[PDB]
């Protein structure tokens, strides 16, 4: 009667495990991913991230400048 | 009686001698043995048979819970978290059936003792080899795992059993 009004089954809390060590799991892998990546990014500067501002080629003036030599 | 499988508990044949009176004088241990029967044992017979009409009224059952075999750890890889937890069970599960076999062993054991008498010494020998097979096995498989035990350590310590005797057999081999 306990067990019945109670509580459930084994498979019940043996399935729920399996899920949470598979979530568990997928955390800390991309968690060490992240890492690695992180560094990368920062130790190469070609991807989106670390991008440090350089001066917009769109201020340049092209025209003549009094002097041909610029 | 049935409650209990008579091969995996044995028992001798259990032969008694005769009464073999040589005096006309009455011993007083029969007729206790006869009032105490007379007195105890019918009453308490009469309600367990009401007892056990009652119950015989309202049958029911329940089932001994068969376990499916998973691959153990010999065959999980590295990282797979699934089949690691899945084999961790079927191991605890192993590890638990393996504490019982020791624990009928050691009930055979303390049977034989107290029944064989002043003569246990040599009328116990079966056992005690039993047991010594037994607890070589299970101090083989589990002992100085720790508190921390697990089917990994298990493993390791068996593969470093293994390394040893194939060392060992090389060398006597090669001598
Ligand atoms: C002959 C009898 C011998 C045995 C006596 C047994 C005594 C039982 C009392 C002990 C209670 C144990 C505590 C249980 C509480 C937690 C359990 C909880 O999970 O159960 C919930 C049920 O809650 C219970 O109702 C709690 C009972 C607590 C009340 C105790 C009774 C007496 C308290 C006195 C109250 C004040 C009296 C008035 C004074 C003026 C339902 O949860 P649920 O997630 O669905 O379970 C899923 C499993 N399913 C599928 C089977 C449903």
């Amino acid at each position: 009667w306990i067990a019945r009004t109670f509580y459930d089954g084994p498979e019940k809390n043996y399935e729920k495990t399996m899920a949470i060590l598979q979530i568990e799991a997928e955390k800390a892998e991309l968690r060490l991913k992240e890492l690695e990546v992180r560094r990368l990014m920062r130790a190469r500067g070609d991807g989106p991230w670390y991008q440090y501002p350089t001066i917009d080629k769109a201020l340049i003036d092209h025209s003549p400048k009094t002097t041909p030599d610029n | 009686p049935d409650s209990w499988d008579k091969d995996v508990y044995p028992e001798p044949p259990r032969r008694t001698p005769a009464p073999a009176p040589q005096t006309s004088l009455p011993n007083p241990v029969t007729y206790l043995t006869k009032i105490f029967d007379l007195l105890v044992d019918r009453p308490v017979t009469l309600a367990r048979e009401f007892i056990e009409q009652q119950h015989a009224k309202n049958r029911y059952y329940y089932y001994h819970r068969e376990f499916r075999r998973v691959p153990d750890i010999t065959e999980c890889e590295e990282k797979d978290i699934l089949c690691m937890f899945e084999a961790e069970m079927q191991w605890r599960r192993d590890y638990k059936v393996d504490q019982e076999i020791v624990n009928i062993i050691q009930e055979r054991l303390k049977a034989c003792q107290q029944r064989e008498g002043e003569s246990y010494r040599q009328n116990c020998a079966k056992e005690l080899e039993q047991f010594t097979q037994v607890s070589k096995a299970f101090q083989d498989r589990y002992s100085d795992l720790g508190a921390h035990y697990s089917a990994r350590k298990c493993l390791a310590k068996q593969k470093q059993r293994m390394l040893a005797e194939r060392k060992a057999a090389k060398e006597a081999a090669a001598a």
